[PDB]
């Protein structure tokens, strides 16, 4: 990424509630209610599998 | 429960990808297009030095509806990807929200 | 000695399972919506990203919260405790709670023995573990979590001499000066205890000093959504573990193991508590000794 300048691959994973099922290392979210925000994203260190949520207000 | 992966907009494709590029500048950040439905974005972080870096990807998910999707790149650390990931993916999306 | 080296030869990384979950808050959160969080969560603390600072800041725990309900209170507001909104960020930096005691970490690399006396030493239940080359909070370790981890190379392995010994030759947990309640006491008195003495629980013991239950940090903010009640009113809101001094090392570990209680309450023949064994307690006689 280096400028600042300017058929959708289709989508088969979408909602969820074992890992890839998650996506390792892609954004997921909460219906974002009361002001705030919460986003999870699953993440490899080594062997290692941590699924992370952040709570953030707006 | 509800986990939504993404997030999703109704908006024309390459309408919603200058909404990005849009916020994108407006934010700050410099990006390279990969194509007209994938783009390697980055932000310098100031108190740092160091970079972040993501994937954006967009998605058809209906015929009707799309889909974007958010993917991570690479005494405490300065410097915490998944926080910094996450911090860019919100900053853009309320960016975008309004 | 075995559990020691054992110790020192372990990494954090080690007893981290192989799939986990963390819970992350920002601090400009509204305390009062991360204790939702927390609960909903199903649990007990978690992590506090500082967005301005950009880094990990430190721990939101029921002390946290214990600490502001008590300001509430020596302000005659504790009817508005339930009701107030004001930010993580906000009431740590009322205490300069970043500055005075900042955030305790530890590298996946670290031995198991560092992170025992590390919790130790800081007077501290939690502990990141902290990748030093992404800066990312892997998993927070507990006492429970690394005696648990312990126990598992205990009973694969032959005991020590010692591990056969009983808790009064061992002289292991306190046994001077337990904060105890009583079934009368009023909720606000356990709370000034609790703030004061930096004690988790407190036994509720009878007349004749018999303990009859347990009093936690938890129960007292729990309740808090009057304070003058009594102790034994307020637990109509919601585990009592015993041991004598007659019992062996092994045999107390594996019933706090087993058990998933954080301490055992020890106890004479009548039941007249004696002393408290806890997790600090067996994982610094084993380890850091
Ligand atoms: N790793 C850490 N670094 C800095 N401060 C910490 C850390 N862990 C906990 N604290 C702080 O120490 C105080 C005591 O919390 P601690 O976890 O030790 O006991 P607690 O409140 O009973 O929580 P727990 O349920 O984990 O026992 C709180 O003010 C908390 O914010
Ligand atoms: N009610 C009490 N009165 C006096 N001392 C106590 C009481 N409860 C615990 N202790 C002692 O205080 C120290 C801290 O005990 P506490 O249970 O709060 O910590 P811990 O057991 O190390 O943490 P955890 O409960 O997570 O294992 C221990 O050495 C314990 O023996």
């Amino acid at each position: 990424m280096y400028h600042q300048e300017p058929a959708p691959p289709i989508l088969p994973l979408q909602v969820i509630l074992g890992i890839s099922h998650v996506m390792l290392n892609h954004l997921y979210a909460l219906s974002i209610k009361d002001g705030v925000m919460v986003l999870s994203a699953t993440h490899r260190y080594k062997k290692k599998y941590v699924t992370t949520l952040l709570y953030k207000p707006i | 429960a509800k986990w939504h992966l993404g997030i999703r907009s109704q908006s024309k494709p390459n309408d919603i990808m200058l909404e990005v590029y849009r916020a994108m500048k407006a934010l700050s950040y410099e990006w390279k297009i990969i194509n007209p439905y994938h783009v390697r974005v980055r932000r310098q972080n100031v108190k740092t030095g160091k970079f972040s870096k993501m994937s954006l990807q967009l998605y058809q998910v209906d015929a009707k509806s799309y889909l974007l999707d958010f993917k991570s790149l690479t005494l405490q650390p300065t410097g915490h990807h998944t926080m910094e990931f996450f911090e860019m993916c919100a900053a853009l999306i309320i960016q975008l929200a309004r | 000695s075995v559990y020691t080296t054992f110790m020192k030869s372990h990494r954090c990384y080690d007893l981290i399972p192989t799939s986990s979950k963390l819970v992350v808050f920002d601090t400009s959160l509204q305390v009062k919506k991360a204790f939702f969080a927390l609960v909903t969560n199903g649990v007990r603390a978690a992590p506090l990203w500082d967005s301005k600072k950009q880094s990990f800041v430190g721990m939101l725990t029921i002390t946290d919260f214990i600490n502001i309900l008590h300001r509430y209170y020596k302000s005659a507001l504790v009817q508005i405790y339930e009701l107030e909104e004001h930010k993580i960020e906000t009431w740590r930096e009322v205490y300069l709670q970043d500055s005075f005691k900042p955030l305790v970490c530890i590298s996946p690399n670290a031995s198991l023995f560092d992170a025992v006396s590390s919790l130790i030493r800081n007077k501290i239940h939690r502990l990141p573990v902290i990748d030093p080359e992404s800066g990312n909070t892997l998993y927070i370790l507990t006492h429970k979590r690394i005696l648990k981890f312990l126990k598992l190379f205990i009973t694969e392995f032959p005991k020590p001499e010692f591990m056969s010994k009983s808790l009064e030759e061992l002289q292991i947990g306190t046994y001077a000066n337990i904060a105890m309640v009583r079934t009368t006491t009023p909720v606000y008195v356990a709370l000034g205890i609790f703030v004061q003495h930096r004690v988790s629980a407190l036994p509720v013991v009878d007349e004749k000093g018999r303990v009859v239950d347990i009093y936690s940090k938890f129960d007292v903010i729990n309740l808090a959504a009057n304070l003058d009640v009594s102790v034994t009113k307020a637990l109509q809101h919601r585990g009592v573990l015993k041991c004598y001094l007659h019992e062996t090392l092994e045999a107390i570990i594996n019933r706090l193991v087993e058990a998933e209680v954080h301490r055992l309450v020890v106890v004479d023949e009548h039941d007249v508590v004696k002393g408290i064994v806890s997790l600090s307690d067996i994982l610094q006689a084993l380890v850091l000794t």
